């Protein structure tokens, strides 16, 4: 194949120059588990057991003994297949554009296949990270003109049946009010027996700026870390800043028993076998990727939204 | 690598095109050698 | 490749039958040198030297010596890539179109790939020869609807800053007036220090038929062609003179030296017709193929081409 | 038409056409008739100088 | 080839399941001969003689005598190429479309290539059988919106210059009336010197039902089918008479001899469905394929086919 | 060459089509061999 198809060989030789997605920093290693799918739905079954009565004391002769029951729950996760097309120089025509210190037409912005694929893969990975964090697919900074996705396809921010706290517009610059909402949400979180877990906090740049001011010699960030440590059994609390968020705060555990990410194993960009060719020097290629797979329990994610108006 | 020879076996279209160009050049040289004004 | 690509194999098998271009007779072997380019421009740099003062006499002790300077010139040549498409029969369909003494669909004007390619290549080569001689591309006899070309792309006939003489319409049948203009242009030729070189003349068939006339009362033992050869020998230092006839010309006489230091043809190595890998296919028996060729690459010095045009109006 | 300049993206290309011509040569059969003397009648027209009327 | 073309390999592994055409039963092994041709025509020349007047009585002197004329006829058979396209799942994408006990998307009606090809070939063979029986190509039960075929392309039921009988609308229930029309047509048949041959009868299901009733008080031993067999044996010299029922027919009876000298079927060797090499491929999971087949090639003599149509008005 | 004999190895689509035609003819002959009116 590597002798017949040149594009496959080029992808193989340049696939190592694409950086790892930054969404990996938001999950523990045990929380991510791939599935074999491209488009459709997959059903996940969770089995549980429960005690029906107090245990039976085994003395002398007994026939009637307390029982243990079992229960099941089915969750349906949808996956969606998306694709992009890009133009590039043909392999046989590259030699007429292999200039010194650069290959490709600067005037026409036409690239060789390897470089074009690497750049397109990087952009698509950034889009995938945006979807995973927010749950929406858009290419505008305002977030408008969103692509309509399927139900049962949620990110960390739009996940339903979670804890939602809203800070009023008049208190947009009051860290004490924001912290009051954060404490209320932290109280309403329901972790149960899985509370002994590291916790993850994601903030927008403006909130990150406000978190370093003196507490009203201590900082709001330290106070927040202490508050979360009060509920997660004095374990690690990680704080991250993301430009994808705007006046949002996300708090969730890093425990695979409550939140689990089950991406399709074809989620990251993959070249398509089809290549469009003609009599000119320009050819077109396609890149496929798959979105979906976030699973969570109810009332385990705290989402704080600071209204600006 | 010329199309006049039979020992040459092109492996790909690029090699075939180079062979065509070399064949044209060789035919031009032969024409000038055989030319008699 | 030949086991897979039958079209490539057939092109290899039939490439020999295509005849050599006629433009090769217009140049000496040294004048043609190929370049490796398809489209774009290529720069050629020429270097000269000059003397700043008289030489210094070396006697006893001297520190201050006369100097020699240098200078450079840069010339840019543009090249253009062009393509044609043609229809033919699918390879796996020829058995249903073979006949007693021919292959193809006469009622539909369809041929096998080899024959179609040969004919198309011959037509393209004729077009290339016309461009090389005239510097223009057109498929009309009137010379209209010309394809717009890039600058720095010239032929032997439209090369700028050369010598151009015109014979008036009333003198269209007076070889004495024609030779008057020819000798004026030959005097205005500036060959510099490269004058000792063979010279080449290209004439149209009517002009050749007028040249074969006896020299003019009409004389004997000498033709107008002999007179022209002596006149050209006068300026090229009794060197060789060659005369060629081309139906591509029309009431034109073109005289230029066969010296690679004055006029050099640097064509792209992909100038002559070359097949394209793309082959359009379908569910029918008709396929399409493409042929590529590259134009451009004539370099000359100024005032070394004489162009005499005979007017008719 | 004029050839097509290959630059950037294009799929509309000038074409080269082909034609076939059938040349036909016709042949026609023609005949004349002439009168003459019968073979056995010559001796009655054999003059000393010539034969015939 | 099979190491490179999955579709070709699948066709080779699936071609066995496609059933035989049922038109083979309507003919004898000696009546079917293949011709190597996809689209075009075949010609046959037959000579004939006729009497222009009553003979001349030779008495005393006469030199004006009645003449015997001759004629030549050229019978032309046309063969036409036809194609169908169908959509299917791509081979690389079949894994994502496999299920517990089947492969394919039921929601969108997408199939693997092998199953799609097999079903399409079965449908095309049904269409070919309908053409060979009736001589028309249509996909409507009404029989309208027919495809315009070439001349000299006929079936057993629309072959011109044959014996045609019509049972009246009010007599469709009377089997004796139907048999009267059949007997009249059998009398009008002209088999000539090739009469001694097995005969073939094709009937509709309703007529097959009517044939089992006792012959007309009613006879207690013989049926209408037995009477029909005896009647046809009378004209075929007690050779075998075969009876077939076809749901393709509707209130029509076809009687014809199984003799190659009178009726001959010369189909193209590419008549039955054949895959095409062209495959449409995009960046999605849907691909398209093409199937080719050839129609034409029925030759019959005049007045050798009896066609009885029962009016249903 | 026919598809009935698995030992057949088609080199190209042309031989494949010819093999298909031969297979159809052979099945026709076999049907008439097994036909009993």
């Amino acid at each position: 194949l590597f002798d017949e198809n040149y594009y496959a060989k080029a992808v193989a030789n340049i696939i190592g120059e694409v950086k790892d997605p930054i969404m990996y920093k938001w999950f523990s290693p045990d929380q991510i588990e791939d599935v074999d799918l491209q488009m459709g739905y997959q059903k996940t079954v969770k089995w549980d057991a429960f005690l029906n009565a107090n245990p039976t004391t085994i003395a002398n002769e007994v026939n009637t003994i307390s029982t243990i029951g079992f229960s099941s729950e089915v969750v349906r996760l949808n996956y969606l297949k998306l694709q992009y097309k890009f133009r590039h120089l043909k392999q046989t025509s590259e030699k007429f554009y292999t200039s010194d210190s650069y290959i490709g037409d600067i005037n026409n912005n036409l690239l060789p296949f390897a470089q074009a694929y690497k750049l397109a893969s990087s952009e698509i990975i950034k889009l995938i990270n945006h979807f995973v964090l927010t749950g929406t697919v858009s290419i505008q900074k305002d977030g408008k003109n969103q692509k309509r996705l399927l139900p049962n396809m949620y990110g960390l921010l739009n996940m339903p049946e979670q804890i939602k706290e809203e800070v009023a517009s008049g208190d947009k610059d009051k860290m004490d009010k924001i912290f009051e909402k954060i404490e209320a949400g932290l109280s309403k979180l329901e972790l149960g027996d899985e509370f002994s877990t590291p916790m993850m906090v994601i903030v927008d740049p403006a909130t990150s700026l406000k978190l370093v001011k003196p507490y009203a010699c201590e900082k709001w960030e330290d106070v927040l870390i202490q508050t979360i440590k009060a509920i997660n059994n004095r374990e690690d609390v990680y704080i991250e800043t993301s430009n994808l968020l705007k006046h949002k705060i996300l708090i969730y555990p890093l425990n695979s028993e409550l939140i689990k990410f089950k991406p399709s194993k074809y989620m990251l960009p993959t070249p398509n076998e089809q290549v469009d060719k003609d009599s000119t020097d320009v050819a077109h290629s396609y890149i496929d990727f798959v979105l979906g797979g976030l699973l969570a329990t109810r009332k385990t994610i705290l989402q704080v939204n600071i209204k600006q108006s | 690598a010329s199309l006049l020879d039979s020992n040459f076996v092109p492996i790909n279209f690029t090699e075939f095109v180079q062979a065509i160009s070399n064949t044209y050049k060789q035919r031009r040289i032969q024409f000038y050698e055989n030319l008699k004004r």
